[PDB]
């Protein structure tokens, strides 16, 4: 994104945490501005010797090299079959078939088995059912429950 | 808003025992005719839960720590319980989750709410059509920066007073996982005189709330009564009906969920409660036969961590280096090899005896816990205006012509007056 | 939305007599606890309405003890033990509680006195008004009781209802009488096109209305 | 002593808006409800709505629903009323009340405010003397009159001899007709006063600052 993010000698809108009092936890966003204390002398919430301001600015410039130019980063995190399907890829769905052995892809769950009307009563919120083995037992049709 | 109740009186946090409450479906997966073992945030059985009640001279709207999760249970006749307030500060300083049932529908919102001394909802002047619909909104004064909003199906709420025993039982579970909130609900009729009924219950999901806000405390909302006949000062002279609610705490415990033919849970076992429960958990069965079984292994945890490193004596003379009688010129900077000794950096970095100190690539604190391969010290004297030239990727009379630091320089720079 | 009707529109009462004002409501305002929701307001001349009774059974603080209400259901009545001269005004009924509040039609009060006939005086428009292009035939009716009174304009024997305005005074503080004047708006051409103008005062005390007339050429 | 103060009167054109203030004295605005009222000569009183400064919820008469919004200022201890899309029908006198203790047992009213919605512009009054008509009409006592017409807005005060003569003096309230006000006055004096002695009527129009003196 060097053509967009880089502005003259720097861009203050992008900042990073240089210092922290301990190791970060995954998916933890810390916006605290507390001054990092490197030494035994209390920082008193101001900069000084062994006292540095964790928040810092990048050195983005249009003339920076490949390693120093800004690269916009996007990370995708998701949970699979851990909850009702709120999203799905652009894959066309077909009609349902019963009393036949078919390869089924329901709500992202792929497998082979025979589909038949179930005598078991699931709760309204429950979607996926499991057998004693914990394998796939039954599932709700996402379109027509 | 901030007007305190006239008859409110503080009471000590009395505790009561819960038989098997705290059981809920960990997820939406279905299982039947099986005994499943799962570990999640649960309220231990036979635990202690706060004993609170609402009357005309003790009104209970305390603040309790949310921690990683809590459990709710209350016996009601007119359903005095109105809702709850969730947040780290319950003020505009941050975002707060609120659930309010204002006689039409359940409303869930995430905004920056203004804190109130005694937030609640009530109704006034019913007369000849029972109504009992939300009249005043004291929950918060204003809201801003809203990131979430949810609405449930419209319904009519019956707040009319009733005599006899408590005919209603409402239980809810509040928990936090990686910022994703899960809410569970359950409702049954009961015939109770005091405390809680003896039985078993299973709570079910009500809504999904992927919000992601830190919550460390919460409040319980209550519904008061008003009339044309005996009103009071705004809003200190208002009174509420008779109701009792209890609050628990959730802990990461493992339960054995016994599923019936229809998938409903009819029994639960808390391993930590009873050695019989531990036997069941080890056997993964709800029945224990007469005999002697091995459940787990007991161990004695360490009292504290003790570190006894060898003597760090025989240090090289860094103090002599920094206090040497003479230094080499900037162009004639000396390159001295330091090895076959120990370095005590605590006295150097943390003594605050030097005007300026900075490190490149590694923080000074981390360097104290690292073992290096080769260490070099370059001593030189330069003018004040030239001190700024001592850094990676610098130029000038000193950086370029006398002493240049590589862009990958992982060392530190020390200077003083 | 609730509707109220009040009767009578007005009633006379001497100093020391009893006054009765009743109100009706389209819906029941009583509830399970057995008490009533209503307020009584009185608007004196040149003054805003003021509360008299609340709940129909309790007198408002600072109100004279003579004011008290009673009733049940949707039919109530206001009782005034001994009416004084300060009671002049319009009585109103009010429904409170939590519902779109509704007002009454109003009930005026007055002090009875010996009947007196009006004094009819008619004046022609001024010369300056005619110079300005306008004209107004003014008729004065004063010192009459009861307030019920009417005036009919006749131009050369022909009645004219357009351009007629009437204003009734508040009850006098000394003779307790009422005064009224009738103004007939006419343009310069209309005024100068006719000569005979008449103002007849219709009052209950006299079967024959009191009539005063003048001629334009004589003024 | 609790008392409510409002502005004396306002004049606005159709389609515009008028803002009214009802000040609170002797009581805290926060803890007491608030009310508004409309008075017309023909329809008597007409209700507007109620507002709780602590809560801010408002209910309006189905007649005026969506036509007005009610607000209050806690710091200033003053209640505010706003009307939009005004028309001729909105001409009336408005009153404000509150101080309920969350109860009906106590309420108070201010002197009220008169609001006129018309496109006309202030016009000074035209005062003319009213002399006796034809000499055929005679009586032991003589009557005189003073004519005021083509004036607005109200109030306009008419008296005799600068108020020094209170005998037989009758003041007639003004009447609204075609966006115009008209009032008249009359004085009865014996035959030994007029025309032997001068009789004068004084008319004052504070809005236009008009003072006229006409001898009969
Ligand atoms: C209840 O809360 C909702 C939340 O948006 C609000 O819109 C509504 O007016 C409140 N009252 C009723 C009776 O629904």
């Amino acid at each position: 994104s060097n053509n967009l993010d880089s502005k003259v000698g720097g861009n203050y809108n992008y900042l990073y945490r240089l210092f922290r009092k301990s190791n970060l936890k995954p998916f933890e966003r810390d916006i605290s501005t507390e001054i990092y204390q490197a030494g035994s002398t209390p920082c008193n919430g101001v900069e000084g010797f062994n006292c540095y301001f964790p928040l810092q600015s990048y050195g983005f410039q249009p003339t920076n090299g490949v390693g120093y130019q800004p690269y916009r980063v996007v990370v995708l995190s998701f949970e699979l079959l851990h909850a009702p399907a709120t999203v799905c890829g652009p894959k066309k769905s077909t009609n349902l078939v019963k009393n036949k052995c078919v390869n089924f892809n329901f709500n992202g769950l792929t497998g082979t088995g025979v589909l038949t009307e179930s005598n078991k009563k699931f709760l309204p919120f429950q979607q996926f059912g499991r057998d004693i083995a914990d394998t796939t037992d039954a599932v709700r049709d996402p379109q027509t429950l | 808003q901030c007007v305190n109740l006239t008859t409110r009186t503080q009471l000590p946090p009395a505790y009561t025992n819960s038989f098997t409450r705290g059981v809920y479906y960990p997820d939406k997966v279905f299982r039947s005719s099986v005994l499943h073992s799962t570990q999640d945030l649960f309220l231990p059985f036979f635990s202690n839960v706060t004993w609170f009640h609402a009357i005309h001279k003790r009104f209970d709207n305390p603040v309790l720590p949310f921690n990683d999760g809590v459990y709710f249970a209350s016996t009601e006749k007119s359903n005095i319980i109105r809702g709850w307030i969730f947040g780290t500060t319950l003020d505009s300083k941050t975002q707060s989750l609120l659930i309010v049932n204002n006689a039409t529908n359940v409303v869930i919102k995430v905004c920056e709410f203004q804190f109130c001394n005694d937030p609640f909802l009530g109704v006034y002047y019913h007369k000849n059509n029972k109504s009992w619909m939300e009249s005043e909104f004291r929950v918060y004064s204003s809201a801003n920066n809203c990131t979430f909003e949810y609405v449930s199906q419209p319904f009519l709420m019956d707040l009319e007073g009733k005599q006899g025993n408590f005919k209603n039982l409402r239980e809810f579970v509040f928990k936090n996982i990686d910022g994703y909130f899960k809410i569970y609900s359950k409702h049954t009729p009961i015939n109770l005189v005091r405390d809680l009924p003896q039985g078993f219950s299973a709570l079910e999901p009500l809504v999904d709330l992927p919000i992601g806000i830190n919550i460390t405390r919460f409040q319980t909302l209550l519904a008061l009564h008003r009339s044309y006949l005996t009103p009071g000062d705004s809003s200190s002279g208002w009174t509420a009906g008779a109701a009792a609610y209890y609050v628990g705490y959730l802990q990461p415990r493992t339960f054995l969920l016994k599923y019936n033919e229809n998938g409903t849970i009819t029994d639960a076992v808390d391993c930590a409660l009873d050695p019989l429960s531990e036997t069941k958990c080890t056997l993964k069965s709800f029945t224990v036969e007469k005999g002697i079984y091995q459940t787990s292994n007991f161990r004695v945890q360490p009292t504290e961590s003790i570190v006894r490193f060898p003597n760090i004596t025989n240090l090289c003379p860094f103090g002599e280096v920094f206090n040497a009688t003479r230094f080499a010129s900037v162009y004639a900077w000396n390159r001295k090899r330091i090895s076959n000794c120990v370095a005590d950096y605590s006295v150097l970095y943390n003594s605050a005896s030097f005007s300026t100190f900075k490190c490149y690539g590694v923080s000074p604190t981390k360097l104290n816990d690292l073992c290096f391969t080769n260490v070099y010290a370059d001593s030189f004297v330069i003018r004040g205006d030239e001190v700024r030239q001592i850094a990676p990727g610098q130029t000038g009379k000193i950086a370029d012509y006398n002493y240049k630091l590589p862009d990958d320089f992982t060392g530190c720079v020390i200077a003083w007056n | 939305d609730v509707l109220m009707t009040q009767t009578p529109l007005s009633l006379p009462v001497s100093l020391g007599d009893q006054a009765s004002i009743s109100c009706r409501s389209s819906q029941s305002i009583v509830h399970s606890n057995g008490n009533t929701y209503l307020e009584w307001y009185l608007q004196k001349p040149g003054q805003s309405p003021k509360l008299l009774i609340y709940k129909v059974s309790n007198r408002f603080s600072g109100v004279p003890d003579r004011f008290s209400g009673s009733g049940s259901g949707t039919d109530f009545t206001l009782k005034i033990s001994r009416v004084e001269a300060e009671d002049l005004g319009v009585y109103y009924c009010f429904q409170g509680s939590h519902v779109p509040r509704t007002f009454g039609g109003g009930t005026k009060l007055e002090i009875k006195r010996a009947d007196a006939a009006p004094t009819v005086s008619i004046f022609p428009p001024s010369s300056e008004q005619l110079t300005s292009g306008g004209a107004s035939v003014v008729c004065f009716l004063n010192n009459f009781y009861p307030k019920d009174i009417n005036v009919k304009w006749k131009i050369d024997g022909s009645e004219r209802q357009n351009g007629v305005l009437n204003s009734w005074t508040d009850q006098d503080s000394k003779d307790s009488t009422y005064s009224m004047s009738s103004t007939l708006t006419l343009t310069k051409d209309e005024y100068e096109r006719h000569n005979s103008y008449t103002c007849e005062a219709t009052h209950k005390t006299s079967t024959s209305p009191i009539v005063k007339s003048f001629n334009r050429n004589e003024c | 002593e609790v008392q409510l103060l409002q502005s004396g009167a306002e004049l606005v054109r159709p389609g515009a808006l008028v803002k009214l203030s009802c000040k609170a004295s002797g009581f805290n605005i926060k803890d007491y409800y608030m009310h508004w009222v409309k008075q017309r000569p023909e329809q008597g009183l007409e209700w507007f709505g109620w507002i709780d400064p602590e809560n801010g919820n408002t209910i309006y008469d189905p007649k005026f629903q969506g036509k007005a919004s009610i607000t209050a200022d806690t710091s200033s201890n003053t209640a505010y009323l706003q009307l939009s899309s005004l028309t001729s029908e909105d001409t009336a006198v408005y009153y404000c009340a509150g101080s309920g203790n969350y109860e009906d047992a106590m309420d108070y009213w201010g002197q009220g405010t008169s609001v006129t919605v018309s496109s006309a512009k202030t016009t000074p009054p035209s005062v003319y003397p009213l002399a006796p008509g034809s000499a055929a009409q005679t009586n032991s006592m003589v009557t005189l009159g003073c004519l005021v017409k083509g004036y607005f807005p109200e109030p306009v005060t008419v008296t005799w001899n600068s108020g020094s003569l209170s005998s037989g003096v009758h003041t007639f309230p003004a009447v609204l007709q075609s966006d115009l006000y008209t009032l008249s006055s009359s004085v009865t004096v014996p035959s030994s006063t007029w025309p032997s002695e001068t009789v004068t009527c004084n008319v004052a129009h504070p809005a236009s600052s008009t003072k006229v003196d006409k001898k009969i």
